[PDB]
This record gives C-alpha cells, structure tokens and sequence, in this order.
C-alpha cells in the first residue's frame, strides 16, 4: 500500500460531514479501540459533525488535574511511555537494539542538539484510543519551531522495534522553549493516516506537504510579540490527513 | 501519535516509577527539578 | 504523472539494471541511449560503446583530458558541469529564481541550515542542468578546501526545464548533497541535486553517498587547509558524479 | 543531473553573456573574481 496516498484518502474521509456514516465509523472505531467516551466533553458519539472532530475531541475539564508543584514537570500526552532516560551523548534509545542520533531527530540542527547532549528524553506513544492533543509539561517561552518533511511510517511498538531511525525520518514539528529548567524541546511526530500536526499558535502545520524544512523564531520572554504557554496548557494536536 | 521531550543535562530527574509501557495521563508527574 | 509515478521504485529498478554486466544487452541499451540522446562518444576516453562492462560505467564515462580545457587565469571561476544554465544571478535576500514566477528559500535549499544560508544572503547563485546526453561528473569551479558536506533526504522529481517551471521548491525538496568549501573568493557551495532514475550521488573523497537512502540528514566536517587530514581540490578537478540508483 | 553553486555577496561577477539555456562545458569561464589575483 502507498502510505501517503492512504493518508490523503483517510484525511478526505475524516473531514467529510456524513451524519449517519460518520457516527457508524466513529462507533466501530470507539468499539474496536476501547475508547473511554466517559472522559469526553461530549460523550454522545452523535455529537461529532466529522470523524476528525471526534479524533481531536476535548476532555472534561476536571479529568486531567495538573500537579501544581512548580518543581514538577508534568506529562504532555495521554498514552504510554515508549522509552525514556539519559541521552547517551548523541544516542537516544528507540527500541531494543535500535538507537538514533539526537542531531538526526533535530533535522541536522547541530546548535539545538548541543543543548541536549547528555540530557534527558521521554518518547510518549499516543494510540488511536487516546486523546490526541498535546499539553505543555511546564511553563515555557516558544523560541523556535522547525517543520521537518519525512516518511509516514506507523509508530506503534511493532514498527518502533523494526524500522531504524523511525522518529528521525517521519514527518514532525520540533518546538523549542525557554523554561525555568533551561531549554526544553517538545516534538510532535506524525504517523500513517494520523499525519496532520497543529500547534495552538500557528494552526495546522501539515498538510499541505511542501517537501521543504521551514523554521520560525520568536523572541525571549521580555519582548513585544513573544509567545508564552503555562504548564498543562494545550500547545498542539494530531488529526487524520 | 508520538511526542518526544528533550531536557538539558542535569536539569531534571525522571520519576523513577516510569518505564517502557507505563501509562501516561496529561498533568501526572513526569520529572522533578534539580 | 510526476506525483502519480512511484519515482523511488523506478529509480531502484533502473539502478539494478544499470549495474548488471549483460555484455550484448548492455551494449544494446547503451547504443539505443547514445542514438536517442545524440551522445557525442567522440569526446569519451573510450569511444567504443563496447568498452563499458555495465550501463552505469557508460553513464559515468570519463572524457578525453584535452576536450575540457581549464581556463588557468586564477581570477576566473570555471563551469563545474557540462549541460546548460537553468538560471543564475543575485540571490535576492533569501530568494533564488527556479523559473519565471517560482522562487525558493536559500534556507530551504540548505535544509534549514540558517548559519550556512547567512554566508550567501544577497550573494550569487548558478544552477547548471545536466541532461542524460551530457557527461555526468562534476568538477571544481576553482581551488577549494572542503569544510562541510550535508546529505539531505528528499523526493526524486525530474529536474528538466518543464518540471522546473511547474514543481515548487524542486531543488529544495529533491535528494541532494551540499558541499561547502573555503576559496580565495570566500565560502563557496557546490550542491549535487539528484533526479528520477539518476538519483545516485558520489564525491571523490567519500565514494557513493546515496544509495542507500536511510531517510535522515548526515553532516561531515573537515579542518581548514593548513592541517592533518584536510581535503583540498584544484580548479577543474573532478569532485563528484551522478549515476543510476 | 543538477548542480547549484552559491557565492558570498560582492565576491564574483557572473560572465554577462551567460543566461538561462547558455551551454556549459567544464573549464569555460563562469564568473570573474571582484578582487585581483596574479601568477
């Protein structure tokens, strides 16, 4: 199967308003994936005009309490830990017997990579089941965003264990922030079907897929037109297309 | 989907409980300052 | 069809074919190629189309030293490839001309490398087009010390003038190798951009860069001229080539 | 294929004769240094 063509198709489908057929595909999805519509702001599977509207569904305000201890960096996405720990120089663990370059992940940006040499990484896996928006792990001033064209491999555990440099070659958006904990990078990596990435400050980054690397910068906190986000605040999301 | 965090060296320690396949919910503790 | 075709699969196929040693069938495909494309085997170091063990050996053929005289005036930067000028002139800030009403970012071409882009903001650019007809090795336009090489994964669109006029950011999205040199004319970039079928890039100092296609950006550095393990090339010296694969 | 050269600002002038589709042969003049060098 051709992964891009399939993704473009699913995105056409996911964005069409088909009332009963949308509800059907949503309901099959909810059932097959064991989705917990309890936590949804609108639990009635009939409340969603398009499939994508459902995929990107909000949660009930109360159900994601943000630990308020200002020394605690909180989790940015629902799902499960893929891998985490020390960055062994430039080496990041993907799966058993599969490492990848920090520089590769950051699309050859040797300056950014240097900030994180021997630092800490967390790779969170969002399954179709899970809420598909991404929240800030701490307060931060947005400094840099880099869009990286790439492949649309699956990112499930099977694929992680078998495709080399998976996260360094799949289409992704790199967000760099200044924080009270020094520089912090939060990277949204797309997958097959679910290849559309947004940020709250820039809307939908992809599609379209123009095949080139784009970089945006913002000033330091103390300046006109700087962008600040708070621990636990929504910063971006994934949808189909 | 996937989200990747990078933190600067000696700035945070990951909560020791967390390991591969640990469940994550937005706002639960990920790491603690040093 | 440029978005329809599976450009990689076709290129992998042609590369399988171009690298097989098939005596009579190699000579046949070479000869059809030579005839259809008006190739001037007069200029070749081995003009007998039968002298080439594989198609690729032919594609990457050397020329007779004497047919490419190198202007020795050290004020003159010479052409690095046989073919025709696509476009050239001033880099309008970050803007490079691709075709009429099609610009592309200098930063895009350099795969987001804002440091390298700064070297060339408001500078000069030349885009040379090699057709299948032409000799497919690339020579230095002047003396240089190799400092930086960046491999950039990307698409394998055609790069003919028709495609140039129609596919946006063609050279910024197609697979390529960026070579940065120190020269007596300051920093100089020489970028080898692949195309469909002709997607394999080599340099003289590193052999074949692609394939394989590992889908990530790779960067290598070399020291300044006066050092152990530095790499220096002379005006008109071969620095790389394109082949099928 | 295609080859792209980048030069720093005020370092070279392209031969004025050259335009889109002008034929290129290795070793022919492409540009001339803005600063004088000598043998």
């Amino acid at each position: 199967l051709p992964k891009l063509w399939l993704t473009r198709l699913a995105g056409w489908g996911a964005s069409k308003r088909a009332g009963w057929l949308t509800k059907l595909v949503i309901d099959l999805f909810v059932k097959y994936y064991k989705v917990d519509m309890k936590e949804a702001q609108k639990p009635d599977t009939a409340s969603y005009r398009t499939f994508n509207e459902f995929f990107v569904r909000p949660l009930r305000d109360e159900v994601r309490p943000i630990d308020t201890d200002p020394n605690v960096l909180v989790m940015p996405a629902d799902g499960v830990i893929s891998q985490l720990g020390k960055i062994e120089e430039d080496k990041i663990l993907q799966a058993k017997g599969h490492n990848y370059s920090l520089e590769a992940l950051l699309a050859g940006n040797y300056l950014m990579a240097d900030l994180f040499r021997n630092g800490t990484f967390v790779t969170t896996y969002l399954s179709p089941r899970d809420y598909h928006r991404v929240h800030m792990p701490c307060n931060g001033i947005l400094r840099e965003m880099i869009y990286v064209p790439g492949d649309l491999f699956s990112v499930n555990h099977l694929t992680a264990q078998n495709v080399p440099n998976l996260f360094a070659r799949n289409e992704r958006v790199i967000c760099l922030f200044d924080t009270e904990f020094g520089p912090m990078a939060q990277i949204l990596v797309g997958a097959t079907i679910v290849g559309s990435i947004e940020t709250v400050w820039a809307g939908t980054i992809t599609p379209p897929r123009e095949g080139i690397i784009k970089r945006w910068t913002w000033p330091a906190g103390e300046n006109d037109g700087s962008v600040a986000l708070l621990k636990g605040q929504e910063m971006g999301r994934f949808k189909l297309g | 989907x996937t989200v990747i965090n990078l933190f600067a060296p000696g700035k945070v320690n990951l909560v020791e409980q967390l390991e591969s396949l640990s469940v994550t919910k937005i706002g639960q503790p990920l790491a603690v300052s040093t």
